[PDB]
C-alpha cells in the first residue's frame, strides 16, 4: 500500500457472527494455555449457541493515521514588539515532540515511527498596556524561520540569519488564514525512535536516552514589523499532524504522568483505580 | 509420536532440551537473518563468525524466592562477554543480530508460582530521582541480573525499578504487547523467544545501544509447603542468531 | 491527470458514491493524510507462534 | 602564524625518523573538523546539514625524487577511540603507501555507519571515527639531499556521496548591508 | 601499461602497495585455501572468521643496520595478539591457515645491502647449550623478532642462534631451498610469499606449534657512506588466509 | 493542455504518485522552478584530461 498515496484504500470490515449450533464433542476451544504467549482467538460462537449476524462495521477512526493525523498543539511561544535592545523581541523554540503531555502519549504508543507531518501555526496578538496603548498600530506581519542543526542562530531581533538566503521561513501578516507547511520524513534513520534504551557515547556514558536521536533543529519566531509606541505582545502556538504514517512495535500507554520534556522520567503510580469490593456492582 | 510438550533447540555447537515446554515465541512473526544488499548502508564486507559467535550462552542464573520482586537483563551488552560474541562486539563499531532467548526454571507439582518472560524492545527506563538522570551502572550489570524493586527508592542514578511500573513509567500487566511467553509452574519448565533485530537502523554499536531488555517478572509468587525443597533457580540461555559484523578496527570502548 | 475515489458512506438498509483528487504540489509529503486503508494484521502480536496453535485442539499435549 | 600562510598545506616529513611515528591525527567530521572543514568539499557541506558517501583522501609526495619512504593510511571506524599507535591503526581500514614514481596514494574511506546519512555539524550520535597517518617504514635520502621533506593531503567525495536538509552556512555574516 | 614492479595486494580492508617487487612467490606452488571433506577429520562445523581474520597484520618492525646478522619471527605465534586472529586462536584447540607474509624495506639508490627473506616449514631450533634443552622464551617473542646471533654462545635455554648455520645445524647459504625471496636494496623494496598450510596433519593448534619461521638474514650487509640517512628499517606485515577453526571452549592457554 | 508529472517519493520497502501542471501565464519566465532535474557531469571538473586516465593502470608511464 502507499501511506502517500492518500486516494488509495482499502476497505476490511468486521467479522461477522456465524451461527452456532449445541455441541457435546473432544474439541475444546476455550480451554487453552495461556503461557505460551498465545492470545485466544476464540468467537462467542465456540462457548454460546450464536445467531448469524452480519457485522458491517469498519475499524476506521481506529487506523494509525486517523488516529494520529488530528492537528495537534506542541508548544507555543511568547514574543513582543522591539527593538534590538530588547532580548524579548524574538524568540525561539527547539523542535520536540515531548514538551506537551496529550500528542506525547499517543505516539509515544509506538517505539517506532515514520511520517510526513503538516504543521498549522496560530500566531496570535495582544496590546501591552501603556500610556500609548491607545496607538493606531498598522497590520503587523510575522516571520517564522527554521534553522537546521547547524545554521547560524539569530542573536537579535535583527541580525544577518534572518535573511534567509537557505533556511525556510514563513512571512504571515495578520488576520490572515494560519500559517501551513507539510514537513517530509526528515530523520537520518528509516524510521523517527520515540524511545531509546542507549547512550549518546559508546563508553556507556553521557546523554541517556530518546534525546540523543531525535535533534530536529529550531523555529525561531519575531516580528517583521518596526515597533509602535506602545508595545504589542505575541503569542505562536504550533500545531503538528502525523500524516502518511507507519509504525512499529506497540507499547503499553504511559500510566504515569510526564515530568521532563528531555528525558523518560516517572515517579511510581498505582496500576489502576481502587475500588470498594473485589465485589462490585 | 512427537509430543508437543518436549524440544529440542540445537544452535553452533549447543543443544538445549526440554521435555515441558508451551510451544516458542517468534518476535513479531519474524525469524531472525541477515541484513540484505537494499537495506545495507556501511560498505564495507560484513564478518558472519557464524557457529563461533551463534551458540547458547548460559548467563548468570538466579535465585527465584517467595518475596523476589523481579529481573532484567540489557542486549546485546549481557553478552559483551560470552565468547567470541563479545569479542566481535569488542572490535567492531558495528553489529547486527537476531536471539533465541531460552528462560529456564524447574520446580514440582507441589510447588506453585508463575513468572512473566518477556523481551521489550527500547526499554528506556526511569531514573529514580525524577530530578537527576541514570547512569549505566544501574541500568545493567552485563550478565548478572539487574532487580526489580518493590521499594520506591534507590542510589544516586539508579533506575526506578518498582515493578508495577517496571521500571518505564507503564502499567506491568500491559507488559504482555512485547514479545513474551510465561513459566507457570504448573504448566511448564522453560520459556523460548526467538527475537527478530527489531531497531530503526539496519545496524547499531553493540555498546551504546541496548536493543532490548529481557524482563523476568513474577505475578504469581513462588510458593510451596513444609518441607519441600526451598531452592528453585532460574537460567537464562540465550543464543545469537545471524550474526554479522562491520566497521572493524581495535579493542573496543573509549 | 485527476484521480477518483470512493467516499466513506455507510452500510445502506437492504453505496458507491465517489471524489476528485489532483496533487497540486511537487513532493508526496504535500498530500492529503491516507484514511482510507482499514488494512490490519493483528497475528504478529496476537499469535507470534512458532508452531501453529489449532482453536479446536488442546494447547499442550 | 601557519593558517595564515602556505604552511598549513603542507605536512612537514622527516628522513631517519623512527618507525612506527605518527605523521597526524583527527576524528573525520567533513565540513566540520578544521582540517576538511573549508575545502571544496567542506564549503559544500557547509550549506546542508545531512551528509552520507565515502570520501578520498589522496596523500601526494612533494620530497625530493631521490627520497624514499613507506606509510601506513588509517581510517578506524569509531567505538573505539583513536588509534594510539601503528598497531592500532593497523587494525583498522588502512592502505600501505609505498612512495615511488607514482607521486600519489589514496586513501579510500568507506561509508560506514549505523545511519544512511550522518549531521554535517559534529555530533555523538553521528561520530565518523579516525584518519591517522604513520611512518609504516620511513624517510630514506642520499648524500647530499634534505633531510627534511614535505606530504601534501587532497580530499574530495566519492561518487556514493550526497547532502540533506539545505541550511544557511555559519561561515558568511555582516552586521549592517555593504556599500 | 601495467610495469610489473607495480603491485597492490588487498586482503580484507588492507591494501599494502608496492612501486618495486620481484614477482611473488607461491609457497610450492600452492595457493592457499579451505580444509576438504574428503581431508578433514574434527567432525565440527568449522568456524571461518573471512575478513575479520584474513587481513594485513603489521607486525613490530626491526631496524637494519650495517652488523645487524638477522631476524625470526614465527606462525601463527607471531600473530597470537593480532586483532581477532589471535582470538579465534585463543578461543579453539584447533587453527588452520595459510599467509600473505609481505616484507618491506626502503633506501635510496645510494644505499647498498642485501637480505634473504625465507619462510622456513618446521624450523625446529637447537639449544645454545648442546647438553640442555631450549625453550618458548628464548624461541618466540610473538610479535617481536627474534634475533639472530653472531656470537657462538647463550643465556640459559636460548637458542643457539648462530647465523650461517641459521639456528638449526645447517648451512645459511642452502636456505634457499624453502619459499623465498631477496631484498637487494638495489633492485626492490620488498618481498612477498605466499605461504600454503604445509603440515603432515590437518589442522593443529595454534600454539604449540609454530608451522613455519620467518627467517630475514643479511648476506650482503647494509652499507652507504658520508652523510647519507642512517637510519633504514625492515617492516613485517603479514595476512592470514583461509582461516579456519575447528574446537571451541574457554580462553585457551592451560 | 494540462502536464502530468510526477511526485517526488522516497524508496519503498522491497512507487510513482503524480501531480498535475497547468502553465497560467504567457511568458516562460512566469513557470515554477525547475526542481526535478538531477542530471550531472563532474567529468569537466573531476577530469579535464586529453588523455584518458584509466584507474587500474599507472598514472605515469
Ligand atoms: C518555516 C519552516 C518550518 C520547517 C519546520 C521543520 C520542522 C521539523 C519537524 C520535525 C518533527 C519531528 C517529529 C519527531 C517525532 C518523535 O520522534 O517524537
Ligand atoms: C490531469 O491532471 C488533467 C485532468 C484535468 C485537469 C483539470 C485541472 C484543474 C485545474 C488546474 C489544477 C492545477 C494545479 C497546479
Ligand atoms: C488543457 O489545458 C485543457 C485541459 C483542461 C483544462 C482545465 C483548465 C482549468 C481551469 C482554467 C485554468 C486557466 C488558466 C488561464
Amino acid at each position: 500500500g502507499d501511506v502517500q498515496n492518500a486516494v488509495e484504500g482499502a476497505m476490511v470490515r468486521v467479522a461477522d457472527t456465524v451461527q452456532t449450533s449445541a455441541t457435546n464433542s473432544e474439541r475444546v476451544p476455550n480451554l487453552t494455555a495461556v503461557e505460551t504467549g498465545h492470545t485466544s482467538q476464540a468467537v462467542p460462537g465456540d462457548t454460546m449457541q450464536t445467531r448469524h449476524v452480519i457485522n458491517n462495521h469498519v475499524r476506521s477512526e481506529s487506523t494509525i493515521e486517523n488516529f494520529l493525523a488530528r492537528s495537534a498543539c506542541v508548544f507555543y511561544l511568547e514574543y513582543k514588539t522591539g527593538t534590538k535592545e530588547d532580548s524579548n523581541s524574538f524568540n525561539n523554540w527547539v523542535i520536540t515532540t515531548r514538551r506537551v503531555a496529550q500528542l506525547r502519549r499517543k505516539l509515544e504508543m509506538f517505539t517506532y515511527l515514520r511520517f510526513d507531518m503538516e504543521i498549522t501555526v496560530v500566531i496570535t496578538s495582544s496590546q501591552d498596556q501603556s500610556t500609548s496603548q491607545n496607538q493606531n498600530a498598522p497590520v503587523l506581519t510575522h516571520q517564522i524561520m527554521y534553522v537546521p542543526p547547524g545554521g547560524p542562530i539569530p542573536v537579535s531581533v535583527d541580525d544577518y540569519s534572518w535573511q534567509t538566503s537557505t533556511n525556510p521561513s514563513i512571512f504571515w501578516t495578520e488576520g490572515n488564514a494560519p500559517a501551513r507547511m507539510s514537513i517530509p520524513f526528515i530523520s537520518i534513520g528509516n524510521a523517527y525512535s520515540n524511545f531509546y534504551d542507549g547512550w549518546s557515547h559508546f563508553s556507556q556514558a553521557g546523554v541517556y536516552g530518546f534525546t540523543t536521536l531525535n535533534n530536529m533543529g529550531q523555529l525561531f519566531f519575531r516580528h517583521v514589523n518596526k515597533p509602535n509606541p506602545a508595545a504589542i505582545t505575541s503569542v505562536a502556538r504550533i500545531y503538528f499532524k502525523p500524516k502518511h504514517v507507519r509504525a512499529w512495535v506497540p507499547r503499553p500507554p504511559r500510566l504515569c504522568p510526564y515530568i521532563n520534556s528531555t528525558n523518560v522520567n516517572f515517579e511510581p503510580k498505582p496500576v489502576t483505580e481502587v475500588r470498594t469490593n473485589i465485589i462490585t456492582t | 509420536g512427537y509430543s508437543d510438550r518436549v524440544r529440542s533447540i540445537t544452535l553452533g555447537n549447543s543443544t538445549i532440551t526440554t521435555q515441558e515446554c508451551a510451544n516458542v515465541v517468534v518476535g513479531y512473526g519474524e525469524w531472525p537473518e541477515y541484513l540484505s544488499d537494499n537495506e545495507a548502508t556501511a560498505e564495507d564486507q560484513p564478518t558472519q563468525p557464524d557457529v563461533a559467535t551463534c551458540r547458547f550462552y548460559t548467563l548468570d542464573s538466579v535465585q527465584w524466592e517467595n518475596g523476589s520482586p523481579g529481573w532484567w537483563w540489557k542486549f546485546p551488552d549481557a553478552l559483551r562477554d560470552m565468547g567470541l560474541f563479545g569479542q566481535n562486539m569488542y572490535y567492531h563499531y558495528l553489529g547486527r543480530a537476531g536471539y533465541t532467548i531460552h528462560v529456564q526454571c524447574n520446580a514440582s507439582k507441589f510447588h506453585q508460582g508463575c513468572i512473566l518472560v518477556v523481551c521489550v524492545p527500547e526499554a528506556e527506563m526511569g531514573s529514580a530521582q525524577t530530578s537527576g538522570v541514570v547512569n549505566y551502572e544501574h541500568i545493567s550489570k552485563g550478565e548478572i541480573a539487574s532487580r526489580f524493586t518493590t521499594t520506591t527508592t534507590a542510589e544516586d542514578h539508579g533506575v526506578q525499578a518498582a515493578v508495577w511500573n517496571a521500571g518505564m513509567g507503564v502499567g506491568v500487566g500491559n507488559l504482555t504487547i512485547f514479545p513474551h511467553q510465561w513459566i507457570n509452574l504448573r504448566t511448564n519448565n522453560s520459556a523460548t523467544i526467538v527475537m527478530p533485530y527489531v531497531n530503526s537502523v539496519p545496524m547499531d554499536n553493540m555498546y551504546r545501544h541496548h536493543n532490548f531488555t529481557l524482563m523476568i517478572i513474577p505475578f504469581v509468587p513462588l510458593d510451596f509447603s513444609a518441607g519441600a525443597s526451598t531452592y528453585v533457580p532460574i537460567t537464562v540461555t540465550v543464543a545469537p542468531m545471524c550474526a554479522e559484523y562491520n566497521g572493524l578496527r581495535l579493542a573496543g570502548h573509549q | 491527470g485527476a484521480q477518483v475515489s470512493t467516499q466513506k458512506t455507510g452500510a445502506h438498509e437492504t453505496s458507491i458514491i465517489h471524489y476528485t483528487n489532483i496533487n497540486y504540489y511537487k513532493d508526496a509529503a504535500s498530500n492529503s493524510a491516507n484514511r482510507q486503508d482499514f488494512t490490519q494484521d493483528p497475528g504478529k502480536f496476537t499469535e507470534p507462534m512458532k508452531d501453529v496453535m489449532i482453536k479446536t485442539l488442546p494447547a499442550l499435549n | 602564524a601557519k593558517v595564515s600562510s602556505m604552511e598549513a598545506y603542507r605536512v612537514e616529513l622527516s628522513t631517519n625518523t623512527n618507525a612506527g611515528t605518527q605523521v597526524f591525527g583527527f576524528q573525520l567530521n567533513p565540513g566540520a573538523e578544521s582540517v576538511m572543514n573549508r575545502t571544496l568539499m567542506g564549503e559544500i557541506l557547509n550549506y546542508y546539514a545531512h551528509w552520507s558517501g565515502s570520501i578520498k583522501i589522496t596523500f601526494v609526495f612533494c620530497g625530493s625524487a631521490m627520497t624514499t619512504g613507506k606509510f601506513l593510511l588509517s581510517y578506524a571506524p569509531p567505538g573505539a577511540g583513536a588509534p594510539k599507535t601503528r598497531k592500532d591503526a593497523m587494525l583498522g581500514t588502512h592502505v600501505v603507501w609505498d612512495v615511488g614514481l607514482q607521486s600519489s596514494c589514496v586513501l579510500c574511506i568507506p561509508w560506514i555507519s549505523q545511519t544512511h546519512y550522518r549531521f554535517v555539524e559534529k555530533d555523538p550520535y553521528t561520530n565518523a571515527g579516525f584518519v591517522t597517518c604513520w611512518y609504516q617504514t620511513s624517510v630514506v635520502s642520499p648524500a647530499s639531499n634534505q633531510p627534511k621533506c614535505y606530504m601534501m593531503c587532497m580530499v574530495s567525495a566519492c561518487n556514493d556521496f550526497s547532502v540533506r536538509m539545505l541550511r544557511d552556512t555559519k561561515f558568511i555574516e555582516q552586521t549592517s548591508f555593504y556599500q
